């Protein structure tokens, strides 16, 4: 239990502890599947760089169970530990492994600011590479980098994660001095 | 070959979304003119009203 608890070091994010910007039945199920328990021990941001390039593909929860995706467990890993910006940006921009680059991107979404959120997203439009994505259901469905972007940027929940608001773009640059 | 189709379905897609947020930012732009619009009239009226009385 005690090696679920986010890292003494981490300062709370959206008002609250980084863990609990996802649900408490999915940390639960989270906590309990055979990925956390096997892939997932330790506290360590480079943990997360070894098991997200062994990322094969994006999603939520599935099934009537509630069961975790690899990607999702990966998500709370990084809420609980806290990685610097350096690295997240660094998941960002790198051009290699795509599903590192957009579990970067959901990270940012969940914990950046609205500047660094648009900064370092945004540009990520351009990445239209296929990527397999798991539906509630537990099918597969393809689609695409930059549709994910989209997601980030105006869905209200993604990869069963309710997205923090997000001040759209045209009120922080009218903001902008 | 068969992916520059790829990037056809690319640039739809990034034209729906330009479509949109262009959509979004000027009804935004919209508003902001017509509430400062409103605070003009306010200002000039006020003016107005300490150089008449």
């Amino acid at each position: 239990a005690m090696a679920n608890r986010t890292v003494k070091d981490a300062h709370s994010i959206h008002g609250t502890n980084p863990q609990y910007l996802v649900e408490k039945i999915i940390r639960t199920r989270i906590y309990e599947s055979k990925y956390w328990k096997e892939e997932c021990f330790g506290l360590t941001a480079e943990l997360v760089v070894d098991k997200a390039m062994e990322l094969r593909f994006v999603g939520g929860v599935y099934g009537g169970n509630i069961k975790p995706t690899p990607f999702l467990c990966l998500t709370l890993k990084m809420l609980q530990i806290q990685p610097e910006k350096d690295i997240i940006v660094e998941f960002i921009k790198n051009e290699d492994f795509k599903y590192v680059r957009m579990l970067g991107a959901l990270y940012m979404r969940l914990t950046g600011t609205a500047i660094d959120c648009y900064k370092y997203l945004e540009p990520l439009y351009n990445d239209y590479r296929k990527i397999k994505s798991q539906n509630r259901n537990g099918e597969f469905e393809l689609m695409h980098v930059d549709e994910f972007i989209d997601e980030l940027l105006h869905s209200e929940r993604v990869c069963d994660i309710i997205l923090p608001r997000l001040q759209k773009r045209y009120v922080l640059e009218e903001a902008e001095q | 070959e068969n992916d520059e189709e790829e990037y056809e379905a690319w640039k739809v897609r990034e034209l729906k979304r330009i479509k949109r947020d262009r959509e979004d930012r000027e009804a935004l732009e919209k508003e902001k003119a017509e509430i400062e619009r409103m605070r003009n009239l306010t200002e000039e009226e006020r003016r107005a009203e300490l150089r008449a009385n």
